[PDB]
């Protein structure tokens, strides 16, 4: 009934190494990227 | 530029201004301005120059004459050298759109009198140059930026 059961594992296993890697690295640079506006601060100096 | 210099040089001595602060010049004590030239008006740290129609030795025979005072310790013969300040990239940015036009400075850390490479920098500049509305050479100024400009 599925010919490729065992090249549809094989795949899926690399699939999930590369899956991890890649959105592992990926969430770094986008905190990276971000980190400009997540640290940023700002103060209403009004000429009061 | 003041804010410039605040922020490139954030939390060390190179962020102040050089008039100081409204709360420092509202109590500042006629000991800290005489204890100011104490600490840092001093023989070491000062230089007598003139430039024009005088001698030398006229000169420095004066000089010794008024600049009196000798030291005895070793202290007061010691130029001491200040705690290095940190630069940081980052940025500030003051808005009010009240304003009639806006100014942006943008830098990167220069290395220093000493360094030989300040010469190199200032010849880059004067590729760049600089301008404004008054200029005559107008669209034909050598300097690109200030042909786009
Ligand atoms: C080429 O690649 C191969 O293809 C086979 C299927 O054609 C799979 O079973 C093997 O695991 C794979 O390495
Ligand atoms: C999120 C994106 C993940 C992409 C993972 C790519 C891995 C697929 O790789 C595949 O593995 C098979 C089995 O060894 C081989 O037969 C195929 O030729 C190969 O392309």
């Amino acid at each position: 009934a599925e010919p490729e059961h065992d090249q549809r594992k094989r795949m899926g296993l690399k699939m999930l190494l590369i899956s991890a890697l890649l959105t592992s690295l990926l969430y770094y640079m986008k905190r990276h990227k971000w980190s400009v506006l997540k640290s940023r601060k700002m103060a209403y100096r009004p000429p009061k | 530029f003041d804010y410039l210099h605040a922020t490139a040089f954030q939390g060390t001595a190179l962020a102040r201004t050089v008039e100081g602060t409204t709360e420092n010049i509202k109590h500042l004590t006629r000991a800290d301005l005489a204890s100011y030239i104490d600490t840092h008006f001093k023989a070491p740290r000062m230089v007598l120059a003139a430039a024009g129609g005088i001698s030398h030795k006229e000169l420095v025979d004066a000089a010794r004459q008024h600049f009196s005072g000798v030291s005895f310790t070793y202290k007061e013969d010691a130029v001491p050298i200040l705690p290095r300040c940190r630069f940081t990239g980052s940025e500030i940015r003051a808005r009010d759109d009240a304003l009639p036009v806006a100014h942006v400075a943008l830098a990167v850390e220069g290395p220093g009198w000493a360094d030989p490479d300040n010469v190199v920098l200032h010849v880059a500049n004067a590729i760049i140059g600089r301008y404004d509305r008054t200029f005559g050479g107008g669209k034909h100024l050598s300097s690109r930026l200030a042909a786009l400009a």
